[PDB]
C-alpha cells in the first residue's frame, strides 16, 4: 500500500454487517423518532406499543 | 495432485510474485525516466537484477513442467512464455560472449561518431548530428560524407562483432529447437494446438512476402513518381533508370522518405492540415490534450481513464533541475498503474504522439483483468497498430472540424487529399520494401543462407532489387550496413513494423466498416462510433490471452495478414501516382550505380 499504488491497489476499509434475527428478542432497532407531544386535542397516538 | 494442477498453481504464485516485483521494478524504471540520477540508477540496476532472477528461477522451475500433458491452453501458454530458456540453453560462457557482443554493438551504433576530414576533432553521431544532415540538408557532397563515413567507422567494427553475434544466436536457437536464430523471431507469431487459427513460423515469410508483392505495383510507381521529382532536384545524380542513391533519401538508411516530401511534393502550394496554430489561438496544452483525446476514447466507447493517472503521469516538461526522457512512452506499471511519459508540447505530432501513447494505454488496461503472463499484446505488431489507428483517427480533418481546432471554412480539395496521401505513402510504405528486405536478409544471415564473402554484396543485391535502391559508393564485407541500423545492432526484429502496419491498416478498414463512414478512407473518422469501440475492445481485452490470427479474424474476418487495406487507403493516390508517372519510367536498375560512370 503505497501513496503511488492504483485506484483498485489504494487501501479500502470495509465493513459487513449482518443482521441477524435469530429466536432472541430483538434489541438493535432504529430511533423510533418521539415526535412532538401533543395534548387536549383528538389524536392518534402510540407510546411504546 | 495432478501435474496441470501443480503447474496451475505454481503459475499462480509466480504471478502473485511478479505483479509486486515487476510494479517496483516499473516504479523505479519511472523514478529513474522522470528523474535520471545516480540513485535512480542504482535502484534500477537493483530492481533489474531482483527482477531477471525472479524470472529465471520461475523459468526453471517451470521447465520440469511436461507441457504435452496439460490440456489448458492458457496454461501451456503461461508455462511456454516462461518456460523460454532462451539463449541461456547455451552455455554460461557463450551465453557471457554473447551478451558482451550485444552490448559492444549497442555500444558502436549509439556512440558511433564521424569526424569530418577537414577537421579530425570535429566530429557528429549519428544523433542528432548525422541524422540532420541526411533528412534536412540537401548537399549530396555532405550526405555521401556522412553516409560512407559512419558505414566505415560503425560498419567496419560491427562486422565481426555482427557475425559472431548471428552465429551465437544461430547456435541459440538450434539448441532452442530452431532451424536458426531468424526462425527463433519468427516463433513469437506461431500459433500451435489452435484448429483453424494455427500459424507456423514459415508462413510469417510467406505472408511478407505476398503482401510485399501485392505492394510491387503501388511501391514502383511511389519509386518512380520520387526519382523524378529527385532528378527535378538532382538531374545529374540519379539516373531515371538507375536506382536511388542510398543517401538521398532523407536518412541513412533510406528507411523513410518523408523528408523527401519537400522535395517530392505532388502540390507544394497547397497548404498542409495543421492546426497547431488554432491549438495556439486556443491555448491548449498538455493536459488540454489529453483530456480531449480522453473525451474522443470516451465517444468512442472506451471507458473514462483513471484519474490516478493524472496523478502519476508526467505531461510537460519536468522542469530543468531533473532530467527526464522526453520520448513519448505508454507504461503499464501494473497493480492498476497505468501512466504516459512524454514531454507534451502545443503541435499537431504531440498531439497525435499523445493519441497513440494513450491508446497504448487504453489498449495495456483493456487486457489489465488477464494474468500476468497475458497482460500483453498478442503480437508485436498488434498494440502499435492500436496506437497507429488512433493517430490517424485523432489526425482526421473531420475529427479537428468538430473539436474546433479546424475552422469550418477550411476547405478539402483533390490536391491537398494527394499531398496528404503521398506523404503518408513516404512515411508508411517507404520503409516496407527496406523492412522487408532487411528482415528477408536476417533471415538468411541466421540461416547462413548468405555467406561472409558476399554478405554486403548480397545485401546491396536487394537494395537494388527489393527496394530499387543503389548504394552510392561500393562497400566491401568489412561493411555492415545493415548493422547501421538499431535493431540489427540491437538483436530487434525488423518486421515488427511491416506486421504493425498491415495489422493497423486492416484494424483501420475494420473500424471504418463498423462506424460506417462514406467517403475516401484516408477520410475516414470513428468519433462518435461506439460500436467500432465495443468491438475493438472485445478483443482488446483477450490481449495475448488468445492467439493473435484469432484476434485479427474478430477483427477484419481474415485470419491472415494482407495489404488490401492498404490498397483501399492508398487507392486514389496509386491513380494519381500512375497518371503521373506516364512520362517517368516505373521501376529501377540494379546495374546503375552512383560510383559508376
Amino acid at each position: 500500500f503505497q501513496p503511488t499504488n492504483g485506484v483498485g491497489y489504494q487501501p479500502y476499509r470495509v465493513v459487513v454487517l449482518s443482521f441477524e434475527l435469530l429466536h432472541a428478542p430483538a434489541t438493535v432497532c432504529g430511533p423510533k423518532k418521539s415526535t412532538n407531544l401533543v395534548k387536549n386535542k383528538c389524536v392518534n397516538f402510540n407510546f411504546n406499543g | 495432485s495432478t501435474i496441470e494442477e501443480q503447474a496451475k498453481t505454481f503459475l499462480d504464485k509466480f504471478n502473485h510474485e511478479a505483479e509486486d516485483l515487476f510494479y517496483q521494478s516499473s516504479l523505479a524504471s519511472w523514478n529513474y525516466n522522470t528523474n535520471i540520477t545516480e540513485e535512480n540508477v542504482q535502484n534500477m540496476n537493483n530492481a533489474g537484477d531482483k527482477w531477471s532472477a525472479f524470472l529465471k528461477e520461475q523459468s526453471t522451475l517451470a521447465q520440469m513442467y511436461p507441457l504435452q500433458e496439460i490440456q489448458n491452453l492458457t496454461v501451456k501458454l503461461q508455462l511456454q512464455a516462461l518456460q523460454q530458456n532462451g539463449s541461456s540453453v547455451l552455455s554460461e560462457d557463450k551465453s557471457k560472449r554473447l551478451n558482451t557482443i550485444l552490448n559492444t554493438m549497442s555500444t558502436i551504433y549509439s556512440t558511433g561518431k564521424v569526424c569530418n576530414p577537414d577537421n579530425p576533432q570535429e566530429c557528429l553521431l549519428l544523433e542528432p548530428g548525422l541524422n540532420e544532415i541526411m533528412a534536412n540538408s540537401l548537399d549530396y557532397n555532405e550526405r555521401l560524407w556522412a553516409w560512407e563515413s559512419w558505414r566505415s567507422e560503425v560498419g567496419k567494427q560491427l562486422r565481426p562483432l555482427y557475425e559472431e553475434y548471428v552465429v551465437l544466436k544461430n547456435e541459440m536457437a538450434r539448441a532452442n529447437h530452431y532451424e536458426d536464430y531468424g526462425d527463433y523471431w519468427r516463433g513469437d507469431y506461431e500459433v500451435n494446438g489452435v484448429d483453424g487459427y494455427d500459424y507456423s513460423r514459415g508462413q510469417l515469410i510467406e505472408d511478407v512476402e505476398h503482401t510485399f508483392e501485392e505492394i510491387k505495383p503501388l511501391y514502383e510507381h511511389l519509386h518512380a513518381y520520387v526519382r523524378a521529382k529527385l532528378m527535378n532536384a538532382y538531374p545529374s545524380y540519379i539516373s531515371p533508370i538507375g536506382c536511388l542513391p542510398a543517401h538521398l533519401l532523407g536518412d541513412m538508411w533510406g528507411r523513410f522518405w518523408t523528408n523527401l516530401y519537400s522535395l517530392t511534393v505532388p502540390f507544394g502550394q497547397k497548404p498542409n492540415i495543421d492546426v497547431t496554430d488554432a491549438m495556439v489561438d486556443q491555448a491548449w496544452d498538455a493536459q488540454r490534450i489529453f483530456k480531449e483525446a480522453e473525451k474522443f476514447f470516451v465517444s468512442v466507447g472506451l471507458p473514462n481513464m483513471t484519474q490516478g493517472f493524472w496523478e502519476n503521469s508526467m505531461l510537460t516538461d519536468p522542469g530543468n533541475v531533473q532530467k527526464a526522457v522526453c520520448h513519448p512512452t505508454a507504461w503499464d506499471l501494473g497493480k492498476g498503474d497505468f501512466r504516459i511519459l512524454m514531454c507534451t508540447k502545443v503541435t499537431m505530432d504531440d498531439f497525435l504522439t499523445a493519441h497513440h501513447e494513450m491508446g497504448h494505454i487504453q489498449y495495456d488496461m483493456a487486457y489489465a483483468a488477464q494474468p500476468f503472463l497475458l497482460r500483453n499484446g498478442a503480437n508485436e505488431g498488434f498494440h502499435e497498430a492500436v496506437g497507429e489507428i488512433m493517430s490517424l483517427s485523432a489526425a482526421t480533418p473531420k475529427h479537428l472540424k468538430s473539436i474546433g481546432l479546424l475552422s469550418p471554412d477550411f476547405q478539402e480539395d483533390n490536391e491537398t487529399e494527394i499531398n496528404f496521401l503521398l506523404k503518408q505513402a513516404l512515411t508508411i510504405v517507404g520503409t516496407l520494401p527496406f523492412t522487408y528486405m532487411l528482415e528477408k536478409w536476417r533471415w538468411m544471415v541466421f540461416k547462413g543462407e548468405i555467406p561472409k564473402d558476399q554478405w554486403m554484396k548480397k545485401w546491396w543485391e536487394m537494395k537494388r532489387e527489393i527496394v530499387g535502391v543503389v548504394e552510392p559508393v561500393p562497400h566491401d564485407e568489412t561493411y555492415c550496413d545493415p548493422a547501421s541500423l538499431f535493431h540489427v545492432s540491437n538483436d530487434y526484429s525488423f518486421i515488427r513494423y511491416y506486421t504493425r502496419t498491415l495489422y493497423q491498416f486492416q484494424f483501420q478498414e475494420a473500424l471504418c466498416q463498423a462506424a460506417k463512414h462514406e467517403g475516401p478512407l484516408h477520410k475516414c473518422d470513428i468519433s462518435n462510433s461506439t460500436e467500432a469501440g465495443q468491438k475493438l475492445f472485445n478483443m482488446l481485452r483477450l490481449g495475448k490471452s488468445e492467439p493473435w490470427t484469432l484476434a485479427l479474424e474478430n477483427v477484419v474476418g481474415a485470419k491472415n495478414m494482407n495489404v488490401r487495406p492498404l490498397l483501399n487507403y492508398f487507392e486514389p493516390l496509386f491513380t494519381w501516382l500512375k497518371d503521373q508517372n506516364k512520362n517517368s519510367f516505373v521501376g529501377w536498375s540494379t546495374d546503375w550505380s552512383p560510383y559508376a560512370d
